[PDB]
């Protein structure tokens, strides 16, 4: 019907914390 | 200071672990992010924090605003001079050079507070700094390049951006800090009290709701060493 | 364009999903007549 | 030109790095403004143009050697939309073939 949509992972980055 | 628990807690559906089952890290990957967020979470709160409530409303307080004291608060309790409610004149606000005349810049401002609200022995410490979120330090910077400098200003106020102190102390970004607020105060002066033995963590393999929960509570407390160089300001009508 | 990445995807299509959170997570809550009621946080979202 | 809105366009580039792209990624050294040859050739033309003292021309010759916009060094692209400014660091921008 429609090709497979081949997926990755990205890790979404939260906001620096070094405080 | 009452180190008083703070119930943080995450639950994995099983059928988010199953659907994503094909990304074989996928599950120990969300452990890592949410560690990440928990960390900073739990600086969030040590600025917006404003009460411990019983029970925690994450649509009333998506700030976490009533989760614990952060030293914000702690302000706002003990030492209430510390905390400039209000500007010189102004109505229930710090408006800037732009209504009128009072504290002018922003420099002026962390200035009176370094010299006039920091007691004296620390507002000459070389050490003392100034927290600020992104809106009024970028803000404040930002009208040093749209007045339409000339050339050698353009140099300075790039040189000045790049020295991220505002008025004469060292800025610190921070984020979820309460923007039209300003901290000024020592990095060494501010400080988590944890209960040691409060960490109840646990990881519970809940198939009765199928879910794989996991637990901590913990017992924390931000908490101000000395108020004696702990001072901010609130409500910084920052006019454009 | 020398700076530009040029990778060799082998599909048309395809995606790449990031993995974040929805906001805060850690808050407090009093159990003497309630429930550690724990809420999941974890979004992802993905460009095509 | 009128009023203050952005004022020149170095205010514009800060306002968009420190509102819009990301606040941890605001401060990547290698963040760079891409933008066409034409648009800086057009904001740094005032500084040679408004009849400026002496010390404020070699001031100004000293800024147009540095390409950098804002505070940030620019990237001059053919072919870029007139009236349009990007802002990113230049591994963001893939092209899957």
């Amino acid at each position: 019907v429609a090709p497979s949509v081949q997926q990755k992972l990205e890790t979404k980055v939260q906001e620096s914390s070094d405080f | 200071y009452r180190c008083e628990q703070t119930n943080s807690d995450t639950h994995i559906t099983y059928q988010k672990l199953d659907a994503w089952a094909k990304f074989a890290d996928f599950q120990t990957r969300i452990r890592d992010a949410i560690i990440k967020r928990q960390a900073l979470d739990r600086i969030m709160i040590g600025f917006n924090g404003v009460s411990r409530a019983a029970t925690s409303d994450r649509v009333a307080n998506p700030m976490l605003q009533d989760v614990n004291k952060g030293w914000l608060q702690n302000l706002r309790e003990q030492a209430p001079q510390r905390v400039m409610k209000e500007g010189k004149a102004a109505a229930g606000k710090i408006t800037v050079g732009g209504a009128g005349a009072d504290y002018g810049n922003l420099d002026a401002l962390v200035y009176d507070i370094t010299n006039h609200l920091v007691e004296p022995w620390y507002a000459e410490d070389p050490d003392l700094v100034v927290v600020c979120g992104r809106n009024l330090l970028s803000d404040k910077y930002f009208p040093l390049v749209n007045r339409d400098r000339d050339p050698v200003q353009q140099i300075a106020a790039d040189l000045i951006i790049s020295q991220k102190r505002i008025g004469n102390l060292p800025a610190i970004r921070v984020p979820y800090f309460p923007a039209n607020g300003l901290l000024v105060t020592r990095l060494d002066n501010l400080s988590i009290y944890y209960q040691e033995g409060g960490r109840r963590r646990t990881i519970l393999d809940n198939a009765k709701r199928d879910r794989i929960e996991n637990y901590e509570s913990s017992n924390d407390a931000y908490v101000i060493e000395d108020l004696a160089c702990a001072a901010m300001a609130e409500n910084i009508a920052l006019a454009a | 364009l020398k700076s530009i990445n040029f990778y060799g995807v082998p599909e048309q299509e395809g995606e790449k999903i990031g993995l974040g959170v929805s906001g805060p997570v850690a808050s407090t809550t009093d159990t003497t007549q309630q429930d550690r009621e724990t809420s999941d946080i974890s979004t992802m979202d993905g460009r095509r």
